[PDB]
C-alpha cells in the first residue's frame, strides 16, 4: 500500500507489516533457509583470527578484488587525448562495462568502442572486424584519432594489432595518416594501471618512434607531465596551477578533466580538450619528464629514457608535504624557476591546518587500499599526521613497492604497528578489520560493505569508511576533490578530522548517558 | 512528426555511413504500421552488431552471470576468468535479496579465479579445483556453486564440465558449470539461454524424483522477475493477496531450493519473455506446467494481468482478485489524480534491453504520456511482434541503436523525457532533456504492481518538472 | 583506572562500571534529582504542539539565541583594513569574547585591544582610557589605523567618540594624522551585522566625506565590492577570482582574507594585507559600488549613494544560479566587460551537478537558520534545487525581509509548506523540527543540541545537522569553504547530497533488516 | 636563563611602551628569589589593565555566570542585557554534568532577557519578572533562577534585588540577584567574590533549621572544582575510594541541593583557592566547617593531598588512603616509564587565570619537565606568595600580561611548550612552539587524579612531538 502524499520507495515500503508477514513466509515456505543461530555462529566464526588464518592461506580464490583489467585503464588514458577516441579490439561486453564503470564514477557521459569480435574471429581472427570497425568509427563519430588496446579474448587468440592496423590503411580502410596508436593489454596481466602504462607507451610510440633525428632534448624549454590512471579531476587541475603559479612550461601529457567534465548548456560534446597529437609528437623536446605516478610507469618510463633520452628524476607521488616539496624543488631545479610566495604560503597554510588539527588526528588508527601510487602517499601524509596506517592494502602491488612503502614505515614511529599487503583483496581485509579493529576506513564504495559487516558484530567494532579512492559510486560528485599538492593534502587532512569528529559527536549524543561529552568547541 | 518525417529521418542520419555498415543499419530502424503486425516483415534483429558503432549492448556472460545467475542469493556465482568481468558488475544490478551476506547469501560479493597468465598458460581446472575447496572452507552455508565462464576459458581448452562433476561428486555439492564465454551470440541474448539450459541441465532435474513436498492447486512461479529495487516483492504481494502459492522467484531474491520446487508448481507466470520463455517451454513439456505472459507496469496492465491470472484457476480465485483490485482501486487513482495533469501529453522514448520498451508503455498511458519511439539492445523477432501492438502508429522502431543514431533521432524529435540506461543517462541530460533509467530505476522503485506505480510516478513527475532544466541557458547565452 | 597503552579521556572513561557506580551514588545521594518518570514525561511534552504553543507565546524571554552583538561585525569589518588595529571602547571583558568567538571560528589568531573602563568611567566618562589607549595601542602594537567601536556600557552612559578621539589629537597622545575611524556600536540595538555596517560607514566617511569636490565618478574605472559580515574565506576569494576572470577592475573594500589565514612558517603576524587607506580614499572614483549582503548594509547604502553618488545596483547576495547570474551580467553592464568563457563553463558544470543530483535532493525538507542575506540566498538555492525550505528562521530578520523572503517562496512550488520565522530564536525552532519535522536542518553549531534532542525522541525522530553559517566551532577547516557564486553552490549542492546519502546508508546498514536497499551505487 | 637576562629582557621589552604604561607594567613583571618569599615586596597584582596594551583578561560577568554559577546544572541562569555575552559564552567552558538538557539541567542553554533600546529607556525590570514566568512554564523542573547582571544593569538603575525577592515569595522558587556588572573590579575574579557573596546571602542558609540530613564523620566538599572535562569525577572517585562521602562539589556537575547541604560536612576541600576562598571563610566563621587547600594535579601532589585529607579523619580513613595509593601506584608509574623520557628536560612557559599557573607545575615536573615562566590574569597577592614556593629560583613571573609582553618573552626563552588560552594558541603555533591549552585542555582531559594524569602525559607527549613542527620552513629558504 501507498500513502499518495508519503509514497515510499523500497525502503522504507518493504518494513510495512504485509510485506514483511509476506518475506517471512517465503522464508520459511520455500528457502530452505539455514536457522538463524546457525547464521548468527557462523558470522561470529568468521571475525575471528582462526577464520582470518583460513582466509589468508587462499591460493586460488579470490573474494571481493580491489583492482580491474587493463583495458580499463588504457581507455582511460586515451580519453586524455584531443578529439580521441578509445577503441578496445576484441568483445563487446567489455566495452559497455568499462563506460558503465566509469559513467558511474565520474556522472559523465564515456565515449568508447568495441569492433564486436564473436565466436567466428576467434576461428579466422579479428582483422575485419578492425578494418571495418576503424572505417565505420571514423566516418561516424569523427575522431582525430583512434587508440586502439585489447580485451582477453583479442590476446588469446594472437590476432597482431600492428599488421591489423596496417593491413587497414592499406586496403583503404581509413587513410595512411590518420593516427591509430596500439597496445596489447591482457586482462591476465597486471591491472588496470598496467593498461594505462602499456596504452600511454603506444602512444608516445606512435608519434615519435620514428622522428628521434631532428629531436633535441631541452629544445622546447617545457616538462613533460605524465599523470598515470587518475581519476580525481582536481589533481590534474591543480598540478597544472601549481606548474602556471611557478612560470614553467609544461606539456600534461594524457589530460582527460575537460571531456570528464563538460557543461550541460544544450548540447552534448563527445570531445573536449585533451593532449594534441602536437604536445605528444613534440615531447622529446622537452627539458625533462615527470612520472607522478612511477609504480604503475615503468614501460612508459623506459621508453622515454631509452628513446627520448629524458633522464626521469626519482620522484614519489607529490602527495602530502614532504613529497609535495620534494616535486617542486626538482621541477625548480629542471626548468630554473623559483618556487613562488603563493606555492610558499599554501605550504605554510597546509602546515597551519596540521598544527590546529594534530590533537584529533594523533595515534588515530586506519585501514586502507587503492592502487600502489595513491597508496603510498596516503600512508606518508598520515604518518606526517601523527596517525596509524595500521592495514596497508594494495592488491595489485608487487615486492619491490612493498619494500620502499615499509621503508617509509620504519622511518617514523607512527609506522611501527603497520603492516603492508600485496596480492590480498577486501575479503582479507575485513578480517583483518576485526582482528586488529583500526578506528576508520580510507577506500573506495566497496569498502561499505566491510563497514555494514562490522557494524553487525556490533556498534562498538563498527569501522567507519572514508571514501578516497576509485570508484566512488555512492556518493556524489567526489570525483571532482584533490588529492595531489598541498591543495589535496588540505581537503584530505578536512576529510580525516572531521570524519573523526563526525563519529564522536555519533558516540556522545546520548542524552543523559554520553553527551557530558557532546562539546560545542572541538 | 508522421511516418513520412521519419522514414526521411532514418535516411537522412544514416547517410554519414560507409555503404555496408548503412545497408546493414537501415534493416534495424522502422517505423510502425498498423497494417503490419509480423516484425520478420518490417525489421530484423538478434543479429551481430557493427564494429566500431558504439553499440549499448553487452555480452553473453552479462546475460548468464549478471541477469539470471548473480542474483540467486544462497549460490557461490565464480566469475573463471580474468579480475574485469566480475569486478565491473560487482553489485551494479539491484536485484534485491533478503540476506546476511558473506553468511547465507553471497548477491554483491565478487568471486573470481583472477587469471594470470600461468593460468592462459597451463589451463585454470586445477586452480577452480583448488578454488572450489577454499570457497567451501571459507562459506560453509553456501548451498551450491555456479561457474560462470569468461572469454579465455572455451578458447584456451578448458572442461570445467569435468570439474563441476568430480567436485561436485567429491563434496555432495551442486556444482553448475555455464559457458557463457562473451565472445559466445551477439548479446546478452544467447546468454540467458545458455543459462537456462545450465538451470535445466544441473540444477531443475533434482526433485523431479522428489513428491512429498505439499502442492496446493494454487501454487505458481514467478519467472523472470529479479526484484529491481523490490520489483518481484510488489508483485508477490498482489498474487498472495488474490489467494495463489508463489512457490519460487526466478531469480529475485530467488533460493535454489525455490527453483527446485518449481516443477511442482501448477502455473508459470513469466514476466521476462526473453530471458527465462526456454526454461518455461522445457517445463511445459517436462512436467506438463502451462505458462503465460504478463505485465505489472502500471494500474491497466496490472488489473487485466491478476484477471487473466486468476481466469486459470477457479471461482474462489477470481473472487479474491477482485477483491485486490477494489481494494488498490483508490490508491492508484489518487496517484493518477495527482500525477497525470503533471505529465499528461509528455512524448517519451525508450531504448533498453529485451523486456522493458514494450512492457512500461502501459504505465507511460496510464498517466497521459505517449511513447513516440522504442527500441531493445538484444530483442528477437518475437519480442518485436508483441512491441507493434503496443506502440502507436507511425512511431520509431530501432534495434541495437547506435549511439549516433539515438542522438540523431532525440535531436529531430525532441522528445520529453528518455528512458534509458546509465550510458545513454548522462548525454541527454547535458542535451536539456529529462531523463529516467529505466534498467537500474535510478536507484528508485520498485516499479512493478499498484505500490510500484505510484514510486513510478512520482518519479517521471520529478525528473519531467524539474526546475533544473529551464536553467541550462545562461541569460546572456 | 587507566591502561597505559590505551589511555581513556572523558569518553569513554567515566563509562566505566566503577565512575558509573560513583554517579549514580552521587545522584541518589544528594541531588534530589525529579524521578527519570518525571523527566521522561516533561521531555515528551516539550516535543508538543501544545509545547510549541507556549513556546511561541514568549516575549520576554529568549532561549538560544541565533545572533550576537554589534561590536563583534565592527571587529570583523575593522581586521579588512591594513595594519589596523580593532579597538573596541568601552569594559575589556568583551574584546575578551570577541577574539576568542573568532578563534574558535577561525582558528587562527584575532587582535583587538580595549582600553578597560571600569567603575570609575562608568561616571566621569572614558576620556582619559581613550587617550592613554589610543597612544599605548600606537605604540606597543604598531597599526598603521585604529578604528574604534563601542561596548554596550560606554554607549549607555553616552561618551562621545567624536570628541574623545578628537581631544586626544589635540593634547598630542596621537599624531593628529594618524587616521582612527570611529562608530557607534550599541549591543542594545540590532545584531552583530549591523555593527559591520556602522564600522564600514564610519570608515568610509573618514577618508572621504571632507574630500569629495575632486571626486569623479568612474574616473578608476572600478567597481567597488563591499562584502558585509562574512566568514568563510573562499567567499573573499571567489568574487576575486571571478572579477579578475572577468578583467572587472574591482576594489574589496574591507578584505580580511590574509589576517585570517597566515601561513605557519615560524613567525606570527599581526597584520596581513586587507583594503589600503588609498582604496578607501580613491573608492569615490569608482563606477559603482555593489553590496554583497545589502539587508545588513542599508547604513553603508545611504553613505555610498548620499556621498559618493554611486547607483548602487538592486542586487540580491549572489548564491545560486539566478543570483550569480543577475551579479554577472550586472557587474558586466557596470564594467562593459563580457562575462568570459570560463565563467560560462563553470556556470554549466553547476547545472550538470544539478542534473546529475536532482532525483535525491527533490522533496527533501529543510529547517534553516543564520543572518538575513545568507538565509535567503539559502532559500533560493534550495527552490532551485526542487527542495523545500519548510521552516526560515532569522532571528536578526524584519519585516521588510520576511516579505521578500515570502515573494521567493511564492514564486515557487517547493515553496509551499514553507515558513518564514523573524525574531524567533533555536528553542522556538527546536518545537517546529518536533511538530513538523524536516529531513536536515541547515545551520550553525548550535543546531548540535536540536539534533541530540530529536534523537532522545527516537531514532526515527532525528534531525540531522548540515553545518553551514556561522560559528562553525565543532568541526575543522569549514571556514575555508565557499558559499557564494557558482563554486559555493556547487560546494553546497555537494554537501547536501552526500549529507543525504550518508544518512541513507546509515538506514539501511542494518543486516538482513534494511541493507537490502544498501545500493552500491547511487 | 640567568636572572641578570631575564631583568634585562623585561627592561628592553618595556622600552616599546609609553611614559605611564611603563612604569605600571614594571610593576607586574619579577624574576623568583628564594630570598623574597612575600610577593609584597616583589610583584603587584588585582589592579586595573592599563588601556589599549591587549590584556588576555575577561570581566566580572564572565567570573560570576562562567565559572561560579553557570555550572550549577538544575537552575535556570539568566544572561541579563543585551545578547552578546550570553551568546559569547555559551557553552565554551567545559564543566561537565549528568542532566537531560532543556528538561532538568540547563548548563549549555543561554537564557537571556536580550536588551533591546526600551529596556534601557524604561528599564528591564518589568521585563525580568515576565521572563521568570516564561521559564516557569516552560521549564517547569528548573530548581531555583539567577540573574546575572551584565553592564548596563547596574548602569540604568534596576532593581534586580526587588524582582527576586518578590517573584521569589510569588513562586516559593529561589531567585538569586547577581550584580556582577562587568565594568565593575579589574577582571574576572571580582565576579567570583560577587557570586560567592549571592549564594552565601540566598542559597546557603536555606536549610540551617533542618535536621533530616544524615551526617556521617567522613562527609567532605569539594569547593573549587569545575570539573572541566570531567575533573571532578576523577578527583571524587579517589575521595570516596578513601573512604570520604563527598556531599558536594562546587560548581562542576553542582546540584542546587548539594550547595544547601554543604553546611553539614565535616570538611571543606578547596581546590580552586582564588574563586571559593571566600565561601569557604564564610563556612568556616558561620558553621565552624574547617577549610583546606589541596592539589589533584600530578601523582606527587594527588598522594600528598589524599594524606594530608586523609590525616584530618580517623585511623580507617589513613589506611584506605594508603589502599588507594598502592592500587594506583603501577597505573601512574606506568605512564611516567613511557612518557617521562618522552618529555624530561622540556621548559614549559605558562599564563593561566588563578590557580592553574601553580597548581600544574608538579604534574609537569613529574614527567621531567621545567616550567620557566609562570604568570595569572587576575591572581591576588596571597596567590604569589604561594606561586614562588612551587616556583623554581631565578624564573619569570607576569601578572596580567600583554600580547606583546608575552611574545617577546617567548622569543627570548624560547620555551618548549606553551601552556595558555585560546586567544593565545594561534600565535605561538605559528610561531613553530608546541601549544596546550591549560583552561579548555584543548578539549581533552580529564587532568585531575591519577586517571588525569595519564591523559596529561599523553596529550602533552602528543603535542611536543609532533612530527607538524618540524614542517614549518620550507626547504628551500634554508
Ligand atoms: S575557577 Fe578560575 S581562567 Fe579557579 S576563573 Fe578561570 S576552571 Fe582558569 S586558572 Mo579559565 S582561577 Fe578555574 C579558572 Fe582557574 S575558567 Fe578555569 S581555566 S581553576
Ligand atoms: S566480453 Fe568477455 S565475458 Fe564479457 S565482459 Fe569482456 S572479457 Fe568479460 Fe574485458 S572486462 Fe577484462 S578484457 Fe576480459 S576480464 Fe572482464
Ligand atoms: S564587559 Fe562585556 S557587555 Fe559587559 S558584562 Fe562582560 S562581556 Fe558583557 Fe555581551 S552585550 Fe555585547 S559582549 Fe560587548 S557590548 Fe554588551
Ligand atoms: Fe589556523
Amino acid at each position: 500500500s501507498q500513502q499518495v502524499d508519503k509514497i515510499k520507495a523500497s525502503y522504507p515500503l518493504f518494513l510495512d507489516q504485509d510485506y514483511k508477514d509476506m518475506l517471512a513466509k517465503k522464508r520459511d515456505g520455500f528457502e530452505e533457509k539455514y536457522p538463524q543461530d546457525k547464521i548468527d555462529e557462523v558470522f561470529q566464526w568468521t571475525t575471528t583470527k582462526e577464520y582470518q588464518e583460513l582466509n589468508f592461506q587462499r591460493e586460488a580464490l579470490t573474494v571481493n578484488p580491489a583492482k580491474a583489467c587493463q583495458p580499463l585503464g588504457a581507455v582511460l588514458c586515451a580519453l586524455g587525448f584531443e578529439k580521441t577516441m578509445p577503441y578496445v579490439h576484441g568483445s563487446q561486453g567489455c566495452v559497455a562495462y568499462y563506460r558503465s564503470y566509469f559513467n558511474r564514477h565520474f556522472r559523465e557521459p564515456v565515449s568508447c568502442v568495441s569492433d564486436s569480435m564473436t565466436e567466428d574471429a576467434a576461428v579466422f581472427g579479428g582483422q575485419q572486424n578492425m578494418k571495418d570497425g576503424l572505417q565505420n568509427c571514423k566516418a561516424t563519430y569523427k575522431p582525430d584519432m583512434i587508440a586502439v588496446s585489447t580485451t582477453c579474448m583479442a590476446e588469446v587468440i594472437g590476432d597482431d594489432l600492428n599488421a591489423f592496423i596496417n593491413n587497414s590503411k592499406k586496403e583503404g580502410f581509413i587513410p595512411d595518416e590518420f593516427p591509430v596508436p596500439f597496445a596489447h593489454t591482457p586482462a591476465f596481466v597486471g591491472s588496470h594501471v598496467t593498461g594505462w602504462d602499456n596504452m600511454f607507451e603506444g602512444i608516445a610510440r606512435y608519434f615519435t618512434l620514428k622522428s628521434m633525428d631532428d629531436k633535441v632534448v631541452g629544445s622546447n624549454k617545457k616538462i613533460n607531465i605524465v599523470p598515470g590512471f587518475e581519476t580525481y579531476l582536481g589533481n590534474f587541475r591543480v598540478i597544472k596551477r601549481m606548474l602556471s603559479e611557478m612560470g614553467v612550461g609544461y606539456s600534461l601529457l594524457s589530460d582527460p578533466e575537460e571531456v570528464l567534465d563538460t557543461p550541460a548548456d544544450g548540447q552534448f560534446r563527445m570531445y573536449a580538450g585533451g593532449t594534441t597529437q602536437e604536445e605528444m609528437k613534440d615531447a622529446p623536446n622537452a627539458l625533462n619528464t615527470v612520472l607522478l605516478q612511477p609504480w604503475h610507469l615503468e614501460k612508459t618510463k623506459k621508453f622515454v629514457e631509452g628513446t627520448w633520452k629524458h633522464e626521469v628524476p626519482k620522484l614519489n607521488i607529490p602527495m602530502g608535504l614532504d613529497w609535495t616539496d620534494e616535486f617542486l624543488m626538482k621541477v625548480s631545479e629542471i626548468s630554473g624557476q623559483p618556487i613562488p610566495a603563493s606555492l610558499t604560503k599554501e605550504r605554510g597554510r597546509l602546515v597551519d591546518m596540521m598544527t590546529d588539527s594534530h590533537t584529533w588526528l594523533h595515534g588515530k588508527r586506519f585501514a586502507l587500499w587503492g592502487d600502489p601510487d595513491f597508496v603510498m602517499g596516503l600512508v606518508k601524509f598520515l604518518l606526517e599526521l601523527g596517525c596509524e596506517p595500521v592495514h596497508i592494502l594494495c592488491h595489485n602491488g608487487n615486492k619491490r613497492w612493498k619494500k620502499a612503502v615499509d621503508a617509509i614505515l620504519a622511518a617514523s614511529p607512527y609506522g611501527k604497528n603497520a603492516t603492508v599487503y600485496i596480492g590480498k583483496d577486501l575479503w582479507h581485509l575485513r578480517s583483518l578489520v576485526f582482528t586488529d579493529k583500526p578506528d576508520f576506513m580510507i577506500g573506495n564504495s566497496y569498502g561499505k560493505f566491510i563497514q555494514r559487516d562490522t557494524l553487525h558484530k556490533g556498534k562498538e567494532f563498527e569501522v567507519p569508511l572514508i571514501r578516497i579512492g576509485f570508484p566512488i559510486f555512492d556518493r556524489h560528485h567526489l570525483h571532482r576533490s584533490t588529492t595531489l599538492g598541498y591543495e589535496g593534502a588540505m581537503q584530505i587532512l578536512t576529510t580525516l578530522v572531521n570524519s573523526i569528529l563526525e563519529r564522536l559527536d555519533e558516540e556522545t549524543r546520548g542524552m543523559q548517558a554520553t553527551d557530558y561529552n557532546h562539546d560545542l568547541v572541538r | 512528426m508522421s511516418r513520412e518525417e521519419v522514414e526521411s529521418l532514418i535516411q537522412e542520419v544514416l547517410e554519414v555511413y560507409p555503404e555496408k555498415a548503412r545497408k546493414d543499419r537501415n534493416k534495424h530502424l522502422a517505423v510502425n504500421d498498423p497494417a503490419v503486425t509480423q516484425s520478420k516483415k518490417c525489421i530484423i534483429s538478434n543479429k551481430k552488431s557493427q564494429p566500431g558503432l558504439m553499440t549499448i549492448r553487452g555480452c553473453a556472460y552479462a546475460g548468464s552471470k549478471g541477469v539470471v545467475w548473480g542474483p540467486i542469493k544462497d549460490m557461490i556465482h565464480i566469475s573463471h576468468g580474468p579480475v574485469g568481468c566480475g569486478q565491473y558488475s560487482r553489485a551494479g544490478r539491484r536485484n534485491y535479496y533478503i540476506g546476511t551476506t558473506g553468511v547465507n547469501a553471497f548477491v554483491t560479493m565478487n568471486f573470481t579465479s583472477d587469471f594470470q597468465e600461468k593460468d592462459i598458460v597451463f589451463g585454470g581446472d586445477k586452480k577452480l579445483a583448488k578454488l572450489i575447496d577454499e570457497v567451501e572452507t571459507l562459506f560453509p552455508l553456501n548451498k551450491g556453486i555456479s561457474v560462470q565462464s569468461e572469454c579465455p576459458i572455451g578458447l584456451i581448452g578448458d572442461d570445467i564440465e569435468s570439474v563441476s562433476k568430480v567436485k561436485g561428486a567429491e563434496l555432495s555439492k551442486t556444482i553448475v558449470p555455464v559457458r557463457c564465454e562473451g565472445f559466445r551470440g551477439v548479446s546478452q541474448s544467447l546468454g540467458h539461454h545458455i543459462a537456462n539450459d545450465a538451470v535445466r541441465d544441473w540444477v531443475l532435474g533434482k526433485r523431479d524424483e522428489d513428491t512429498t513436498f505439499a502442492s496446493t492447486p494454487y501454487d505458481v512461479a514467478i519467472i523472470g522477475d529479479y526484484n529491481i529495487g523490490g520489483d518481484a516483492w510488489s508483485s508477490r504481494i498482489l498474487l498472495e493477496e488474490m489467494g495463489l502459492r508463489c512457490v519460487a522467484q526466478w531469480s529475485g531474491d530467488g533460493s535454489i531450493s525455490e527453483i527446485e520446487l518449481t516443477p511442482k508448481v501448477k502455473l508459470n507466470l513469466v514476466h521476462c519473455y526473453r530471458s527465462m520463455n526456454y526454461i518455461s517451454r522445457h517445463m511445459e513439456e517436462k512436467y506438463g506446467i502451462p505458462w503465460m505472459e504478463y505485465n505489472f507496469f502500471g494500474p491497466t496492465k496490472t488489473i487485466e494481468s491478476l484477471r487473466a491470472i486468476a481466469a486459470k484457476f477457479d471461482e474462489s480465485i477470481q473472487k479474491k482478485c477482485e477483491e485486490v483490485i477494489a481494494k488498490y482501486k483508490p490508491e492508484w487513482e489518487a496517484v493518477v489524480a495527482k500525477y497525470r495533469p503533471r505529465l499528461e501529453g509528455k512524448r517519451v522514448m525508450l531504448y533498453i534491453g529485451g523486456l522493458r520498451p514494450r512492457h512500461v508503455i502501459g504505465a507511460y498511458e496510464d498517466l497521459g504520456m505517449e511513447v513516440v519511439g522504442t527500441g531493445y539492445e538484444f530483442a528477437h523477432n518475437d519480442d518485436y511482434d508483441r512491441t507493434m501492438k503496443e506502440m502507436g502508429d507511425s512511431t520509431l522502431l530501432y534495434d541495437d541503436v547506435t549511439g549516433y543514431e539515438f542522438e540523431e533521432f532525440v535531436k529531430r524529435i525532441k522528445p520529453d523525457l528518455i528512458g534509458s540506461g546509465i550510458k545513454e543517462k548522462f548525454i541527454f541530460q547535458k542535451m536539456g532533456i529529462p531523463f529516467r533509467e529505466m534498467h537500474s530505476w535510478d536507484y528508485s522503485g520498485p516499479y512493478h504492481g499498484f505500490d510500484g506505480f505510484a514510486i513510478f510516478a512520482r518519479d517521471m513527475d520529478m525528473t519531467l518538472n524539474n526546475p533544473c532544466w529551464k536553467k541550462l541557458q545562461a541569460p546572456w547565452e
